[PDB]
């Protein structure tokens, strides 16, 4: 396990969700139509909590890793704005200790691995990342000290992933929705290319269903898994101890909501209305239309 | 079948509405026994009717103002066609215009008696 | 007139996905799930609600057709009195002296 | 012109399509499991991605109750489900009416 | 000992099904079908609808199925209802004749001794004529029928009146 | 106008012959066959229709 001897926690910052966190509600194709649906959604223009992982170099070199335990409630919108693959996965459960079954989700850099077990998680859970100089390759370790009484496991098809630390603006936006309903843990996702110094982008985007897991466990809390590099973010430096590349993530809770969804000819969701937002949005849902006439 | 006559009753009602739509159109537009042509010389005293008369260059004898007006507006369910086509309604409407501009009100009471348009 | 005929037919169509207290709105679910005696009690609930929907549609259509007949009678009277004549009836054929 | 009846193009044949799966569902690991739960801790098994021959269960002479609520027991082989949960427990015979 | 088998029906595609076997797939014919327990009757056609990879079924504005994915080959089929229409019998009346013509309302003549595709439907048993007359019996879409000479039922486009210049 | 009103009354009189899901169209036959508690379950379906 990793043992960080120093950590500075910042208070929860906030940013606006705009029109984000919409996902395809069901496995049904629909085309050139407006459709009204009730589900857990991220409310439009709600405040999403903001968290960061950063290393600041200097004579008082400051290392920051926001990975608190957070409430899950009925479900979570999660987004990350990143330069490098620093966010690696999540833990979900109730006690987050060996007394109860917890879901582990982890991108190891070859496969997504999913497990449900009575985990003895590390006192601070992180992915320990290091460069093996003889094999000329990255390696990953260190989420838990033991696992017992496992009730589910899955492993994705293989892929390759870059773990080198990149400078400049945030280049990647990753968006996820997590839900725990009827005994099914449902995941939705999307990836978007961006070029931003900070915050979520304005504009509309719909997350596709990624997977649907029949795990049955009671989830009330979760935690993000961050990569910690044992060494440099790029070759040829001379620093010491752990580091993390610059990453930001955003957390928004889902609520029971009515939405009106616009589907184009190609059956992509191109726009939406949160019917509970304001009296104009309720008027758009009342008329089942994105345009309201004089009246 | 335990409910007896209710479907035959509902279909009789909808059939009666459908027959009335043809009657309604017939009582409005079929008000002339003759399809009046407007003369090839449009010498109506300086009054110009080209936007309300047919243009024969169109695939139907709608007027220009009728072309504007026409641009503005599986579960056991069907739409039946009207008896008269929009082309036939335009032919009745064309006859009513030609009657009025060539003969004033006279075609309304008897034969169309020509009168000059300024004289009318 | 176009909007009301569409809105009424759309309401008639979307009443087919109402349960009316049956186990499903889909008549083939009942008949693929249930036997001779179990099915018919569910079929009678759909029959009753679908029949109620259809009686409601035909009654709105009769009332709506009487408005169109009144309108067409007025149109036919303006065809006689305004197009086939010169009316002296004030404001029957536009404003001003016809 | 008199509307005397309706026309219908009647179907010529009936299609059936199901997935190319062949493994039976593990009902033996429920009905022939060694020991059952106490009812307060009633034991749930989710069953998925398999062929459920419910004619095996319904033709077993041993069951003193076989009682379907939203389906008829003879129709079960004709039918399909997203998921099934088989929930197992022991109770006193006079209380079986409460299930 | 008690076992409660509790079910969830179709929402996603089914994963538990009874011990039935699939037929081969036929297209451009009116058939009954059953895909994963989703029964129906209709005409099956190869779809051009762009289902996303997770999507199983497709629906019209009415919230009714109009496309499906086959479980065996993951291609998309458009579902069209097998055709229907009013049948109406056209007659000069029994005191004149026992002759009749028949209209299959909104039906194409390929779906059904004279045969004639009006816009009102396929008309059968009426002689189409190039002349135009007063509307005797209305059919719709400008067509009328009459009984005339050696007698036959004729179908024609109606004339509106005598043309006058 | 005569024919429409005659046809509406004929449809109304023919509807008395419908069961509406009762065991009979005939009210006295239900009351002759069944005792009160079970008869009224049939009478309610005739009333509704």
């Amino acid at each position: 396990c990793v043992n960080l001897r120093t950590r500075t926690q910042l208070p929860p910052a906030y940013t606006n969700s705009f029109t984000r966190g919409v996902y395809y509600p069901d496995k049904v194709f629909r085309s050139s139509v407006l459709h009204s649906t009730q589900d857990l959604f991220l409310p439009f223009f709600s405040n999403v909590t903001w968290f960061h992982a950063i290393h600041v170099s200097g004579t008082n070199g400051t290392k920051r890793f926001d990975n608190p335990v957070l409430p899950f409630n009925d479900g979570v919108y999660f987004a990350s704005t990143e330069k490098s693959n620093i966010i690696r996965g999540w833990i979900f459960g109730t006690t987050l200790d060996s007394k109860t079954q917890s879901l582990l989700i982890v991108n190891n850099a070859t496969n997504v691995v999913i497990k449900v077990c009575e985990f003895q998680f590390c006192n601070d859970p992180f992915l320990d990342v290091y460069y093996h100089k003889n094999n000329k390759s990255w390696m990953e370790s260190g989420v838990y000290s033991s696992a017992n009484n496992c009730t589910f496991e899955y492993v994705s098809q293989p892929f390759l992933m870059d773990l080198e630390g990149k400078q400049g603006n945030f280049k990647n936006l990753r968006e996820f929705v997590f839900k725990n309903i009827d005994g099914y843990f449902k995941i939705y996702s999307k990836h978007t290319p961006i070029n931003l110094v900070r915050d979520l982008p304005q504009g509309f985007s719909a997350l596709e269903p990624l997977v649907d897991l029949p795990i049955g466990i009671n989830i009330t809390r979760f935690q993000t898994l961050l990569a910690l590099h044992r060494s440099y973010l790029t070759p040829g430096d001379s620093s010491s101890g752990w580091t993390a590349g610059a990453a930001a993530y955003y957390v928004g809770y889902l609520q029971p909501r009515t939405f009106l969804l616009k589907y184009n000819e190609n059956g992509t969701i191109t726009d939406a209305v949160d019917c509970a937002l304001d009296p104009l949005s309720e008027t758009k849902c009342t008329l089942k239309s994105f345009t309201v006439e004089k009246g | 079948l335990q409910y007896g006559s209710f479907c035959t009753q509902l279909n009789r009602a909808l059939t009666g509405i459908a027959v009335e739509q043809d009657k309604n159109t017939q009582e409005v537009f079929a008000q002339v026994k003759q399809i009046y042509k407007t003369p090839p010389i449009k010498d109506f005293g300086g009054f110009n009717f080209s936007q309300i008369l047919p243009d024969p260059s169109k695939p139907s004898k709608r007027s220009f103002i009728e072309d504007l007006l026409f641009n503005k507006v599986f579960n056991g369910l069907t739409v039946l066609p009207p008896l008269l086509t929009d082309e036939m309604i335009a032919q009745y409407t064309s006859a009513l215009l030609a009657g009025t501009i060539t003969s004033g009100w006279t075609f309304g009471a008897g034969a169309a008696l020509q009168i000059p348009f300024a004289m009318q | 007139v176009v909007n009301q005929n569409a809105q009424a037919l759309n309401t008639l169509v979307k009443q087919l996905s109402s349960n009316f207290g049956a186990i499903s709105s889909v008549l083939n679910d009942i008949l693929s799930r249930l036997d001779k005696v179990e099915a018919e009690v569910q079929i009678d609930r759909l029959i009753t609600g679908r029949l109620q929907s259809l009686q409601t549609y035909v009654t709105q259509q009769l009332i709506r057709a009487a408005e169109i007949r009144a309108s067409a009678n007025l149109a036919a009277t303006k065809m006689s009195e305004c197009v086939l004549g010169q009316s002296k009836r004030v404001d029957f054929c536009g404003k001003g002296y016809h | 012109i008199y509307q005397t009846s309706n026309f219908r193009v009647q179907p010529t044949e009936s299609i059936v399509r199901f997935p190319n799966i062949t493994n039976l569902c593990p009902f033996g690991e429920v009905f022939n499991a060694t020991r059952f739960a106490s009812v307060y801790a009633w034991n749930r098994k989710r069953i998925s991605n398999c062929v459920a021959d419910y004619s095996v269960l319904y033709n077993s002479a041993s069951f003193s109750t076989f009682k379907c609520y939203g389906v008829s027991p003879t129709k079960l082989n004709d039918l399909c489900f997203t998921n099934v949960y088989a929930d197992s427990f022991v109770i006193r015979g006079d209380e079986v009416r409460q299930i | 000992r008690v076992v409660v088998l509790s079910f969830e029906l179709l929402h996603a595609p089914a994963t538990v099904c009874g011990p039935k076997k699939s037929t081969n797939l036929v297209k451009n014919k009116c058939v009954n079908f059953n895909f994963n327990g989703l029964t129906g009757t209709g005409v099956l056609t190869e779809s051009n609808k762009k289902f996303l990879p997770f999507q199983q079924f497709g629906r019209d504005i009415a919230d009714t199925t109009d496309a499906v994915r086959d479980p065996q080959t993951l291609e998309i089929l458009d579902i069209t209802p097998c055709s229907f229409g009013g049948v109406s019998v056209i007659t000069p009346g029994t005191n004149t004749s026992n002759q009749v013509a028949v209209l299959y309302q909104g039906v194409n003549c390929t779906e059904v001794s004279n045969v004639f595709q009006t816009r009102a439907g396929c008309l059968i048993g009426a002689e189409h004529v190039n002349n135009s007359y007063e509307c005797d019996i209305p059919i719709g879409a400008g067509i009328c029928a009459s009984y005339q000479t050696s007698q036959s039922i004729i179908a024609y486009t109606m004339s509106l009146g005598a043309e006058n210049s």
